[PDB]
């Protein structure tokens, strides 16, 4: 709803991060939060 | 069991060519680096996708 | 001073040889939408296409049915199969497939899409089992 | 670059002058010369060019 960017969402969602897959997954429900293959 | 025919067996010099299957083989999943222009996967194993 | 990454200038040489009046109205310029078509279904006794499904048509029917059973799954089949592909294949073989095959014979300039509608449950099936 | 040669009188045909020339062409002349009404020569001179979407110039063509 805030119309945040993908990088902003990835940075903010880097609190539920658990634990080549290229994807972060939730520490609680194991859902795809975002992906990081390469930074542009 | 012995073969009915005598078999030609002897020392032959052989060379291992430096084409290793471990370096040539490649398998990729549905994710990885994509070209920023076309959105298509990158090129080959070296780019880790394609 | 030495640059290596040259771009190799590109050349085309074979030239092509394709063989009142007012500014513009709202009709000649524009109207890209293309007029809507009416579906002229050929009567069943006037159909000239084969009464046998082609392997393309049967394969497409099975693929569509199996993809629909992927999201749905309410099936009229008697025997239970554990894959949507097998279920769709048996539906085609048991003549219970809920799909129809439309063969667009011609699109007329006047705006008619002349088609033949074929029922796969009264058609010859060329697939293997 | 186009040059106007009037019996040795040399003057440069600038795109503004070319647009002035092309804007005087009627659609009747365009049609009678085998061109479409969408191919009027007035479109051959651009006062507002299109910068392409960034999707085709990712972060050289932007230089
Ligand atoms: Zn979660």
């Amino acid at each position: 709803a805030a119309e945040a960017s993908y990088d902003t969402m990835r940075t903010k969602l880097m609190k539920f991060s658990g634990i080549l897959i290229y994807s972060y997954f939730c520490k609680i429900c194991g859902e795809e939060l975002a992906h990081f293959i390469q930074e542009d | 069991e012995y073969f009915d025919a005598a078999i030609f067996i002897g020392p032959t010099y052989h060379q291992r060519l430096q084409k290793f299957v471990l370096d040539d083989r490649y398998a990729v999943a549905s994710y990885g680096p994509t070209d920023a222009l076309t959105g298509q996967p990158l090129d080959g194993k070296r780019s880790h996708g394609g | 001073l030495i640059m290596d990454d040259l771009v190799e200038e590109y050349v085309e040489t074979e030239e092509e040889n394709l063989v009142e009046i007012v500014e513009s109205p709202s009709i000649c310029e524009g109207f890209v939408q293309a007029s809507s078509q009416t579906l002229v279904i050929i009567p069943d006794n006037e159909r000239i296409t084969s009464n046998v499904l082609t392997t393309f048509e049967a394969t497409r029917l099975v693929a569509v049915r199996a993809q629909q059973l992927a999201i749905n799954g309410s099936t009229m089949l008697k025997k239970k199969y554990s894959s949507p592909i097998d279920i769709a294949k048996q539906e085609l073989f048991n003549r219970k497939i809920p799909l129809l095959v439309m063969r667009c014979i011609k699109v007329t300039p006047e705006g008619q899409k002349i088609v033949e509608i074929w029922n796969p449950r009264e058609m010859g099936i060329p697939l293997l089992d | 670059t186009f040059w106007a040669d009037q019996q040795g009188k040399i003057d440069k045909l600038y795109p503004q002058i070319i647009r002035e020339i092309f804007s005087r062409v009627t659609y009747d002349t365009v049609v009678k010369l085998g061109r479409s009404k969408n191919s009027h020569p007035e479109k051959l001179v651009l006062k507002a060019i299109q910068i392409p979407p960034i999707s085709i110039r990712p972060g050289d063509i932007n230089n």
